[PDB]
């Protein structure tokens, strides 16, 4: 069983964004108005699952297989790979990463999405895998498209990935979205923008990664994840 | 100071969660193994309970696209990492509202006691973290049980809650499901009622 | 019949693309050895075809509808649209504009593309348009996406839409090529870069277009066009 | 100096431009109504021709992926420039090499003479535009006549021409295709025997 | 039994010097006027020769000894050291580094060199050795002097040793030249200026590096060598 | 996007190339271990053959100072990549020009067939690299076999190259050289029947 | 992206906004023409109605200061843009709180259906814009009415309110005022029973 033998360096909730930020209109009705309350790292909080006898299938990790009724997904074929590593720069193994999408033109597959671009009969969105014993990722997909929604009168989201990570305990586990580089849509949107700090942002921007490209196949995205950093206990009790 | 690299900022889950982490909810297809909401086996050691709960916004309003994680000790305290849809038991679930009447359940066992860091006692509870539409960084809080109130009354995670009526919003009522020992745990994410959410 | 009634400024042949530009790789062979032979305008150069008794269908603009075998093409719905002026900023009236494409995931409907990403089979991917009084042209599609291509061996094109325009005369007509706003593509891609001046590949960068969205529909791009400046004769003779 | 508004600077037409301007050659559907090789209905006034040729790189190899747009006088010498399928004769029109044999055809009447801007008669002659994959800007030239010699030697344009040699890459030679009058304007773009390509 | 389980990432033709560089005069009719034909990786371009057991003499990376005729050879005694690595970063182990050079008055011991600088009897110029387990290599040699070639009527190759490397595959073969930090000749020379960023012929240029000298016997210069990144398949 | 450390700038090999890569002809001694142009001692299987061949420059004349690095599968289609002089056949080798006739040899087998990425056969060819004085980056190319053109119609790098006459340029012409088989294949950079080269 | 010329910024109209809106009620004498509360002479067809209402604070309070601008289709379901108060009817109308009392007062018609851009049908309404003293930019409303509970209950304006809950604040409320039909809407602005305000 899981064993109490480290500490996760403590989050930054001004690089986080806060829980209140009403241009995202949702969550006005969806935040504390009550502090937090701070407790010590007790066994509860350092230890979490490990998935390395998760069973995977074969296809788990690449969209353009993982749903396949007759044929390929329509849109831009691209790898999105990175390294998942901690505060301290030391690589986070045989740990989870699960992402899911809409499709090339926004749209997910999803009862209660009511936008009516198509759906793709040859297109799931959701991906998984365990980083190698170096911390590093990989999947292969479409590109999402940006897709509209009822927050403003006119709001789109930019073209996003969204991406659970697990990390070594409960205390890293992390939710987030990737953006791709350039599009212009990233600086208009409210979600984007309930991270205050625009350096922030700039970490969850996946960059072009031509070295990572198949030719004459797909392209390639570089995403690399910080989790907590990790420390042995010094001097307690 | 010294300045490490920062952390991957948060980004709420959005209502489409299911489709990543849900995938039967999202109205879609499953793959053989998936992550979800019985973490014990019928013939895992200690007492079999229901967990069940409904999660509400600041105006009362149901929240129907809830995404929890779960994390407790086995019925002798052990938290059990390994995870595998062969195991009796595991420490880790997840589960989700449903759409119609936004309610989430849990299959589980009633968890044992571990000890903080300073090896005080802690009173039972399952470790939960709450995502959805709406929440832009997920909510961490505990579930404790109304049965346990010696233990309650001595926890030292609880004790550091400054007021009672705050340290009574992480307190689940006993109750009765189709028959069967139950907890039921609402969560009110804001106003009256609030549930105590924690950071470390 | 048309009449000799006006002459178009001299082209600037350091801002579009010279000829030969070998990292271009099939303009090595394409391109002249010997220099142009300058000739002053006459009636055969002064004078070209208008379009305006051109029979067009409904959905000629529309490439959402106008390839229609049962389904919406998959992609980003977007407007792309923008007005023809000329070089003093006189709009152009009544001009053909035309456009191809490849689809969302960069294939083209084209017996000679041999990339093996998939036709979407409600997706032609050609549009024609006359621009109105006041010089606006329209078209509705899906956002094409980048393309591999056998010139280096990891050469992709940026995402672009092909543009033919007419203007007043055959010394106006003009072939050229649209791309995207933010494409991180575009500084890599050797037919782009057969513009020496930086600053006139900007101007074939279309700018996401907010004001010309239809919300919970599609995204707009806005891409003006300037042909040469035409201007009444003077002095001749 | 005074500086105007820049023009948007060309592109190459590239490899699919028959998707946009010839879509019978894409191997697609066409519109009703399409813009290309037949210029005049069989009772145009004037004589009727056929034209056609073949286009060569440097390396004297047939370019079959070329696009041509023409631009003529009718036979009396006037610029029909009101587009319309109905027309007996149109002065505009499109063609495109074969991808087999890498030859284009235009269907026509031999032009009329027109004057230069100075009042000078130039030869009969064809206005033509080519495009291409490789070809960054359009490339334009003239057709003339190889049954006109005596209008062609006192051309004002053929004249601009610096040497006789070169003069004679825009002559077309006649000939007989199904028995009709035809003539063959081949384009070099390069290398030995270079076609004249303008500026203007 | 040499097996296809990695690519290369492509060359930028960019930073390597193009073909046709007329300055350099030779180039002229010697590059190519068809394009390249770009062609996918395989098994052909993905191997190439290692040479682990390839036999080197005991002063095979020494030219202060290779070459003994009666004793030592005249000029600036220097080391010559370095790490080849690929693009990723990742050490490039037991790799061939070959290089040749002129002697310190810039005489080749080549019998085309009719260059009137005198030989000098306990120099020979050539010099190879396997790079380690951690992709390090070292030689010991004196500085070469710079010297004119008839290019220009007064063009002057800087000081340079000519390296040749062979690493984990045909495909990442490279032939280049070393240069000293410092030597004015550096931006006056068209054979350099055959790389038309400056910030590439940088990367040509060895650095001073007094931390592997030996005091009171040589001088020592650093050359790090930069190989096309290796990667693993993927998704194909 | 992301780079990566850019690569070291390749420079030419120069004049003198031999005193560092080719020993012999620099008019240097040799040491006791060099890499050169006899890949198979007479033991090894295959069909013994004899290669030669001249280097032209763009003005049809001999490039004496050319270096030549080869490599080539064995027999059998595998490449044997642990080079040592002990070893019956060896898949890398290195010639050069002499200095009065401009002509190089190698001495190998025939190399057997070996698939590309994708399964597909390719015809038999050894892979080369051309350094030279005013050559400031390697050219690679491939010599195929004029009595094997069965395989050299179908192979997948041949059909990359978009002429049929270029592909021409690659092919060795079968000959006898005092009484042994051999293979003629002149290389020329520039002009009138430039061998293709290629980029990977 | 592409950027047009920013709107001028809204501020309140502040205390004193009935000097230039509401002239009575500031305490001054009126000009002969003014835009006030009466849509409908009594000649008008429909069924006539008188409309009132107060306004509350976050803290329940009255705000005796509100401004009330009121646009609706007449009782055929059209929009009527030629504003004269020679008309029988006018679709536009301004009213104001009383500063004892707060209640605002409206005499119209009730009006007719009119269709959304999709073609859909929407309930009765007024379409409501409330300005104030510490209102920054002012509110979008719309009145229906409880006596159309079947149109309001499709109305796709309606609809896109998320909560059954909110849309009750939107209902006004049947009643008779001295013998007359009329319909009570109070808004709040804030807090318990928070009116649905609209952006568009
Ligand atoms: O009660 C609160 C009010 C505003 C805010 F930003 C945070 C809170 O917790
Ligand atoms: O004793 C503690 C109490 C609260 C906290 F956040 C940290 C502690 O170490
Ligand atoms: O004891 C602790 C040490 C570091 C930390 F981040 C939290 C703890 O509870
Ligand atoms: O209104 C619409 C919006 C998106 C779409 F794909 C189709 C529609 O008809
Ligand atoms: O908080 C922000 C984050 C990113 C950005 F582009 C703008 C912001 O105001
Ligand atoms: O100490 C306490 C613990 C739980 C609770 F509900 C109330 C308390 O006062
Ligand atoms: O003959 C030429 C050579 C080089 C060039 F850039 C243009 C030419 O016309
Ligand atoms: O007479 C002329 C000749 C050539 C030219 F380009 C312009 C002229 O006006
Ligand atoms: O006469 C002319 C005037 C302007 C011009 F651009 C060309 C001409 O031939
Ligand atoms: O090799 C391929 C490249 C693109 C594609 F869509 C499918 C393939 O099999
Ligand atoms: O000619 C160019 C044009 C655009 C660019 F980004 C780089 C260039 O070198
Ligand atoms: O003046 C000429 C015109 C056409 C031609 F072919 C040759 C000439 O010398
Ligand atoms: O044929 C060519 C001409 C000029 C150049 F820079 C490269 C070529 O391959
Ligand atoms: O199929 C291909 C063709 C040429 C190339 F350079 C790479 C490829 O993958
Ligand atoms: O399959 C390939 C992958 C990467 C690369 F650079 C070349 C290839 O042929
Ligand atoms: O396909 C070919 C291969 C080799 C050659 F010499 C000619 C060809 O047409
Ligand atoms: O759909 C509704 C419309 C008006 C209302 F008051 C309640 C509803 O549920
Ligand atoms: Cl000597
Ligand atoms: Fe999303
Ligand atoms: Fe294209
Ligand atoms: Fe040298
Ligand atoms: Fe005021």
């Amino acid at each position: 069983p899981a064993q109490d033998n480290s500490r996760f360096v403590i989050r930054d909730r001004n690089w986080h964004p806060k829980a209140l930020t009403p241009d995202y209109k949702t969550s006005i009705a969806r935040s504390p108005r009550q502090a937090l309350v701070s407790i010590p790292q007790s066994i509860s909080e350092t230890t979490g699952p490990n998935f390395s006898h998760l069973g995977f299938g074969a296809h788990d990790h690449d969209l353009l297989l993982n749903f396949n009724n007759g044929g390929l997904p329509i849109g831009e074929r691209i790898i999105v790979a990175g390294r998942v590593v901690d505060q301290y720069g030391k690589p986070v193994p045989n740990t989870l990463v699960e992402m899911w999408q809409a499709n090339a033109g926004g749209r997910y597959r999803h009862k209660n999405d009511r936008y009516l671009a198509p759906l793709d009969p040859n297109f799931g969105g959701v991906g998984r895998c365990l980083t190698d014993s170096d911390g590093y990722y990989s999947f292969r997909t479409i590109k999402p498209g940006p897709y509209p929604w009822r927050n403003g009168p006119n709001d789109w989201r930019p073209a996003h990935i969204h991406f659970g990570i697990s990390g070594p305990s409960i205390a890293t586990k992390l939710i987030t979205q990737l953006y791709f580089e350039g599009d212009p849509l990233i600086p208009m949107c409210p979600i984007v923008k309930s991270i205050a700090n625009p350096e922030a942002v700039q970490q969850l921007i996946a960059k072009l990664d031509m070295n990572n490209a198949n030719p004459m196949d797909c392209l390639a995205y570089r995403f690399d994840i910080v989790l907590r950093g990790q420390r042995k206990t010094h001097f307690e009790n | 100071p010294i300045e490490l690299l920062p952390e991957t900022p948060s980004q709420t889950a959005g209502p489409y969660v299911h489709i990543g982490l849900a995938l039967e909810a999202a109205g879609n297809p499953t793959r053989d193994q998936e992550i979800w909401n019985r973490l014990a086996k019928p013939d895992a050691p200690g007492e079999h309970i229901l967990l069940l709960g409904q999660v509400y916004d600041g105006n009362g309003h149901l929240v129907r696209d809830s995404f929890l994680e779960v994390w407790q000790a086995d019925a002798n305290g052990e938290y059990q990492d390994a995870y595998n849809l062969e195991n009796a038991f595991n420490s880790f679930g997840r589960t989700a509202t449903t759409f119609d009447a936004g309610e989430w359940t849990l299959h589980t066992v009633k968890p044992g006691v571990v000890n903080n860091a300073a090896g005080v006692p802690m009173a039972p509870h399952i470790n939960i973290s709450l995502f959805a539409r709406g929440i832009n960084i997920h909510l961490h809080t505990r579930l404790y049980f109304d049965d346990e109130a010696q233990a309650n009354a001595k926890c030292p995670v609880l004790n550091l809650i400054e007021q009672p009526q705050r340290r009574e919003t992480l307190i689940a009522k006993r109750c009765e499901v189709d028959g069967k020992t139950a907890y039921r745990f609402d969560i009110r994410i804001q106003g009256e009622g609030e549930t105590v959410f924690f950071d470390f």
